RNA sequence: GUAUGUCUAAAUGCUCUUAUUUACUAACAAAAU
RNA sequence: GUUCGCGAAGCUUCGUGGACAUUUGGUCAAUUUGAAACAAUACAGAGAUGAUCAGCAGUUCCCCUGCAUAAGGAUGAACCGUUUUACAAAGAGAUUU
């Protein structure tokens, strides 16, 4: 229970909390911070960091306040400022997503502005035209360091992981596709799971490639196309429909 | 020459004064890349984080939507959520492309839609018509699990698919468990036949990719 | 309205050096603010050239103006002088110049460019703390012939503030009495050699 | 060195090269030849980007073997080449790892 | 199937409709049209299949 | 008629204010140096001055647009009535 | 930034002897630079036909060729070069030769001059 | 003679803002600050154009890291005014160099002097402004002219070495040069900085041009052909017509050249006279141009090489017909 | 005036050879006593 | 904290009423996922015309360099392709009512 498990968080402190850049290119561009004249590096880079929540959510600078937005850099893992950071720290409660619900539409739970276009690789932040609540997953051998695991294992991990970072909807892991569609109750809690497992390791302590998980590259967390067959199709029009009803009867 | 933001009273705030500024060609509008003036206003005086317009007028309009909200200016409703009620009484189709969208924007059809919300007639009218349109243990037997969860918790790792309908439920306590049993859609320990067939067909749908 | 606050040089030197190794999505904006700077850097060239210390002058303080990003710096005050004071300073300098001159076998002229291409200026923190800068051009006086002039003569402000001889701090209007002009005309000698 | 390619290994711009390789690790595996024999190659991360250059090299052969003029001895040729290119991929899916 | 890499932000001419002139509000206007088109559609969705 | 004086003098006070108030507006724009209400609620509109540095008007940066025509009412296009040569 | 740059930048450690020696361990390992065939733009002075197509491709047509070494030289000291061009609609691969003892070129299996 | 109207100086604006602030500084201090300051936006938008591989000294020399291929150095050519800024700041430098050198225990204050004196006059050859803005060259020749007067003045009974300081007058001429440039500057720069943020959408080219104006001219004929052609009778699919006509005008001109008579049977007589008439206009304003061209090239008046030929090539046509 | 365009999924040190260059570029310009 | 008054203890100290001063800052939050380009490899490769080459324009929902209404960009970019109806009149022959 956040506000009286702890008052502190200090996740990475300010001494280490990033180097700037990852060397592609001959020569550093000051203006873009990217490196320049050369494109050699698949580039996406294991996060450092991680969010363990339970350990780390508490009150900040910004409950007090009372701040809407939630801190990405907690959902990271990385937010140095800890206490004094004005952006909250914790998994996104039911009460607090009522209350930003209006500003949900044009921006996210971290404040920041939705696009009307999606990105054409699904990539982040999504669209105010779609609203949506589920996270497409991806790159899980290369998260997990090609490890030959069971499928059902890895959709346990999955699991494991997201189910801490927000209420579920409903997860399903497939082979043929190689990926993780997740989907949760609020859109601000998908959000805040997509933040924190962007660029994350998928394993865990007690594997054996605990130690080379940085030389590889994280999970590929993204947004959700919707998914074609039927059964899906028709339970999402039905939800669809409940809302609508919803909806009316709240104008009425 | 300029128009006036469209902000609704939810949106503004409770208060009888407010201040803002006004930016002339501040940023673009987020659905048709076009530069417009944003109005970004405090609420009150010491509430943190301001609220800025992400909207050009024109496409407000159009759309019928609070300039910070992007819901509908009467009802207070999703772009989709609104219109799509309209429908079931036609929708707008936001044309995402670098160019066209800017075109759109410009038009001054009122999309779709947007015309019956801005009309007391016509809103009405939908209205009243949608008003007569209404008017451990391992679990069996679709739903989500945030709503699971809400049950158990009543009833006082959550794991369930949906290909399977298996929710294999661990509450990791015996004290959990034995008080769960006693305080109380198959569930059992780690027309009953056809319920039995049904999950077992599903298994085999599950197993077979 | 009320005038600006005089900060502290400090906070200046502390911009100053944040916006060395400038690199992150934190000051997106200062950067943008350095390039629309490129507007009044000649701006600014000017207004330093133009208070160049005179050689009668160990260092000069300026007021300076300073965009808070750190993006450009303005000298703002622009050096008046009195006048004949001016020239006599001149004057003087030029003398010993030529002192100089006649005394050296060899003058040491500096090699340009001074520091190094690959070498990076050194920040003014290296200097700060160093010795007393060595002595400024000013011949040597007399206590018979040039008794007025001598104790101001080679001053930063050419007379000082709070006196009945200038306006004030300003520093916009001079009155000066009879002795102390003449000295200065004796001074002047060399440059004001008019007909 | 008029037409770029000198310019490109004009000294200094190696010099540069060796120096990114050096510090920070920026290799061009698109500017080296990738290696005849595998098992000269303790790294992974080189060993990948080599097999990522062969598939791109393959990528490139397909491409070009299905142009209108299909009699000519180029396009032949290539499918040897295509094969040889689909060989080498093979290999570089050793198990060491 | 692999789209057509843009050069300056161009347009895709599937999607969005391109530089869209208008129908023309009319007098005699009757709404079977949409309908008509409804129905043109319907086959080629078939087609497609 | 020969069109009313004073009916003149108006149509150029406005015309002379527009187009003054354009050309002020146009200078405004320039980069080189030399209150309202929301339905019932009343609103105080502002202009903060921001850093000189930054570009004046960030939002523009010379985008193409094209404009549809949004002819509603038509044009009546009214006229009267050797090939070979020709 | 300009054609005629009197002097391109350098690190401030350039060991310029010690930099060609790497680029010299590194030039075996690099892609051009360690191969034949290299770029070149010429006109054709034989003005002959490409034996594929017939292609009549005439005296003074500018191609982009490929100019590389034969290792036999003439005599003694004084290189030959094969030339290659590609016909026009055809791609075949037309080449000559540089022997200079006629002052003139020699066609190589690639088209006929007339 | 000055403004009457403007008080608001620069200066005066900048601190009615709340971004600027001030402090009271060494001006050594200041100067560093300048260089390192002037040094970074240099790079910044250097970097923001994109080429990267321009590397710029701390001595504002800038210089390319390879050889830059076509393009590259197509992408990165400065021009005028970033050069210009360029050299200002190295200008700056130097002095300001010099400045912390004489603070600094290495140079005395007589050679301080010296050496300023020396900046000042060989602007010139210590730095190229000149090169970018060659009325510089004014400015420079007006420094050398001061060091041939002060120096003959300062060593009259002294002889001939280096050593003279009196810096002033050089120093003066400069800072008036400077402030021709800060509104060129405040133009060019400023211009150049709001372009790499809104980067210009539809520009009108300008027919002035010695260059582009005949062919221009040419053009214009064509249309007025095409626009009485229209006026003159009916048709039906009349732009491919069109086409026709303008073939037939080029035609009738190319014969007019020749001295061919240009008659076609099935060109009826109105539209036939028309192209007439034109091709005449034409040969009036072409062979008044041409009389005015061997005019200019008889008294020695800036003919360009191409022009006098065409006007060799076209008087002999001329002669001919 | 050193053109251009498509194409891109996310072994180690060692030394020895030189009074040169398989050098490349031609957008630039073209006459006699 | 400054202080100008009142009330208690020994001008010194507590307890009070006032006056003075009064709402900053954010279109921004620190690494991959809200969009920089060159470069590199591979592959081809240069306006008319037979060929070689100059320059100028033109159209555009393409831009870049340029202070630029100079100038320059592969002749700067894409234009070189598709191309069957405001459709009529006359004559001859054939099947159906
Ligand atoms: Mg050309
Ligand atoms: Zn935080
Ligand atoms: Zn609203």
């Amino acid at each position: 229970s956040w506000r009286d498990k702890s008052a502190k968080v200090q996740v990475k402190e300010s001494e280490l909390p990033s180097s700037i850049p990852a060397q592609t290119g001959l020569t550093f561009n000051i203006w873009y911070n990217k490196w320049s004249q050369g494109f050699a590096g698949n580039t996406r880079f294991v996060s450092p960091f991680a969010l363990q929540p339970q350990l780390h959510s508490g009150k900040t600078r910004g409950d007090n306040d009372g701040q809407l937005f939630f801190c990405l850099f907690f959902a990271k893992g990385m937010c140095c400022l800890g206490p004094k950071c004005e952006y909250l720290h914790h998994i996104p409660d039911e009460e607090d997503i009522g209350k930003l619900a209006l500003r949900t539409e044009v921006l996210d739970c971290f404040g920041r502005e939705k696009f009307a276009d999606y990105r054409e690789d699904m990539g982040g932040i999504g669209s105010f035209r779609k609203k949506n609540k589920t996270l497409y997953v991806g790159g899980i051998d290369g998260a997990l360091n090609s490890k030959h695991l069971k499928p059902a294992q890895i959709e346990s991990r999955i699991r494991f992981v997201f189910s801490r970072l927000g209420d579920i909807d409903r997860i399903r892991y497939v082979e043929s596709k190689n990926c993780g569609f997740v989907k949760f109750k609020y859109q601000a809690n998908a959000e805040f799971a997509k933040e924190a497992m962007s660029n994350q390791t998928l394993l865990l302590p007690s594997d054996k490639e605990w130690d080379d998980r940085r030389e590889g590259t994280g999970l590929l967390v993204k947004w959700a196309n919707e998914d074609p067959d039927p059964a899906a199709q028709k339970r999402l029009q039905e939800e669809l429909k409940l809302e609508s009803l919803n909806m009316m009867v709240h104008l009425i | 020459n300029e128009p006036p933001p469209n902000i609704c009273e939810q949106c503004l705030g409770d208060e009888a004064n407010i201040r803002m500024t006004k930016i002339p060609q501040g940023s673009e509008c987020k659905i048709c890349t076009l530069p417009f003036t944003l109005y970004h206003f405090k609420t009150s005086k010491r509430s943190n984080n301001i609220i800025k317009t992400l909207i050009c007028v024109r496409c407000a309009t159009q759309r019928n939507i609070c300039q910070c909200c992007m819901l509908d200016s009467r009802w207070h409703i999703p772009i989709q959520l609104r219109d799509h009620l309209i429908s079931l009484v036609v929708m707008t189709e936001e044309a995402k492309n670098d160019m066209m969208k800017r075109f759109l924007s410009l038009k001054n059809v009122k999309l779709g839609g947007a015309q019956i919300t801005s009309d007391p007639s016509e809103a009405d009218n939908i209205v009243d018509k949608l008003k007569n349109i209404l008017l451990s243990f391992f679990l069996y037997n679709s739903i989500p699990e945030w709503k699971i969860t809400d049950t158990v918790s009543q009833l006082l790792s959550l794991i369930v698919n949906h290909k399977a309908k298996c929710g294999g439920l661990r509450f990791q306590s015996s004290e959990l468990g034995e008080r769960f049993v006693s305080k109380i859609f198959i569930i059992p320990w780690s027309t009953a036949e056809n319920i039995k067939l049904s999950l077992s067909l599903n298994k085999l749908i599950q197993l077979e990719l | 309205y009320t005038p600006k606050a005089e900060m502290p040089p400090e906070h200046l030197r502390k911009i100053i050096n944040t916006h060395s190794d400038m690199a992150s999505k934190m000051y997106n904006t200062d950067k943008k603010a350095f390039l629309g700077a490129l507007k009044y850097l000649p701006h600014a060239i000017l207004k330093l050239l133009e208070n160049m210390p005179h050689p009668w002058e160990q260092a000069k303080e300026v007021k300076v103006l300073y965009h808070t990003s750190g993006a450009i710096t303005f000298v703002n005050e622009t050096p008046r002088v009195i006048e004949p004071v001016y020239t006599a300073q001149w004057s003087a300098t030029w003398i010993a110049m030529r002192r100089e001159k006649r005394d050296r076998t060899h003058f040491k002229r500096m090699r340009f460019p001074p520091f190094d291409d690959d070498e990076p200026p050194l920040s003014y923190e290296q200097h700060i703390e160093n010795i007393e800068p060595l002595d400024p051009i000013n011949l040597p006086l007399d206590s018979q012939d040039d008794e007025y002039v001598k104790d101001w003569l080679y001053d930063s402000r050419p007379l000082e503030e709070d006196s009945k001889k200038v306006n004030g701090t300003s520093y916009k209007k001079w009155s000066f009495d009879l002795p102390e002009m003449s000295n200065l005309y004796r001074l002047s000698t060399p440059l004001r050699d008019e007909v | 060195m008029s037409r770029n390619v000198d310019k490109a290994n004009s000294v200094l711009v190696r010099f540069q090269e060796q120096q990114a390789e050096s510090a920070g690790g920026y290799k061009d595996y698109s500017r080296y030849q990738r290696p005849r024999n595998v098992s000269k190659v303790k790294s992974i991360k080189e060993a990948n980007e080599w097999k990522r250059q062969v598939s791109k090299e393959i990528k490139q052969k397909s491409t070009r073997i299905y142009d209108p003029s299909l009699n000519e001895m180029q396009i032949a040729e290539l499918n040897d080449e295509l094969n040889n290119l689909f060989k080498e991929w093979k290999r570089w899916q050793w198990h060491i790892d | 199937v692999a789209i057509k890499k843009p050069k300056k932000k161009y347009g895709t001419d599937i999607d969005y409709n391109e530089d869209i002139v208008y129908e023309q509000a009319p007098m005699p206007g009757i709404y079977d049209t949409s309908t008509e088109d409804r129905q043109i559609k319907k086959k080629f969705e078939q087609f497609e299949r | 008629p020969l069109p009313t004086k004073a009916e003149i003098q108006e149509c150029t006070a406005r015309t002379k204010s527009y187009i003054q108030r354009l050309v002020n507006a146009k200078l405004a724009n320039s980069n080189n140096r030399a209150l309202l209400l929301n339905n019932s609620h009343h609103i105080e509109v502002v202009s903060k001055q921001m850093d000189p540095l930054l570009p004046r008007f960030v939002g523009k940066k010379a985008r193409k647009v094209v404009a549809p025509t949004e002819n509603d009412e038509v044009v009546p296009v009214l006229h009267m009535d050797d090939p070979n040569e020709w | 930034s300009e054609r005629k740059a009197i002097n391109k930048y350098y690190p401030p450690d350039y060991n310029p002897l010690e930099a060609e020696k790497l680029s010299r361990k590194m030039a075996k390992k690099l892609k051009t630079m360690n191969k034949s065939h290299a770029s070149i733009r010429l006109m054709t002075p034989f003005s002959m036909r490409c034996l594929e197509c017939n292609e009549y491709i005439p005296k003074s047509r500018k191609f982009n060729g490929k100019k590389e070494l034969l290792k036999e030289k003439y005599l003694d000291s004084i290189k030959i070069y094969r030339l290659t061009i590609s016909c026009p609609r055809c791609a075949n691969s037309i080449a000559f030769r540089t022997d200079p003892g006629n002052s003139d070129y020699v066609m190589e299996v690639g088209g006929v001059r007339n | 003679l000055p403004t009457n109207h403007n008080k608001t100086k620069l200066l005066k604006s900048l601190k009615n803002t709340k971004y600027f602030q001030q402090t009271t500084i060494d001006w050594v201090e200041a100067g560093l600050q300048l260089c390192r300051q002037g040094h970074n936006m240099l790079n910044l938008l250097i970097h923001r154009k994109g080429l990267t591989y321009l590397h710029l000294d701390y001595n504002f020399n800038l210089k390319p890291t390879k050889t830059l291929t076509t393009k590259e150095r197509k992408k990165s050519r400065l021009g005028n005014s970033f050069h210009l800024m360029r050299e200002l700041l190295k200008m700056m430098k130097l002095i300001v160099d010099t400045h912390v050198q004489f603070r600094l225990g290495n140079v005395d204050a007589f050679q301080l002097a010296d050496g300023i004196h020396y900046i000042l006059n060989h602007i010139g050859q210590l730095t190229g402004i000149y090169r970018y803005k060659y009325k510089v060259m004014h400015q420079i020749r007006a420094c050398k002219d001061l060091k041939h007067i002060i120096y003959y003045k300062f060593n009259k009974n002294l002889g001939k070495g280096p050593g003279c300081g009196f810096w002033q007058p050089a120093w003066r001429v400069w800072l008036n040069f400077l402030r021709g440039t800060i509104p060129l500057l405040e133009r060019y720069i400023g211009n150049l900085i709001t372009r790499q943020f809104e980067g210009r959408s539809n520009e009108i080219v300008k027919t002035t041009t010695k260059q582009r104006l005949d062919a221009y001219y040419d053009l214009e004929l064509r249309n007025s052909v095409m626009d009485d052609i229209l006026e003159m009778m009916p048709e039906s699919i009349r732009q491919k017509k069109a086409r026709t006509i303008l073939q037939h005008l080029s035609e009738a001109w190319r014969c007019w050249k020749a001295n061919i008579p240009w008659d076609v049977p099935g060109m009826p007589a109105p539209i036939k006279k028309i192209i007439e008439r034109y091709i005449k206009s034409k040969a009036d304003a072409w062979v008044s141009a041409a009389h005015y061209n061997r005019e200019r090239i008889k008294r020695g008046a800036h003919v360009e090489k191409t022009m006098v030929k065409k006007n060799l090539g076209r008087l002999t046509r001329l002669w001919i017909k």
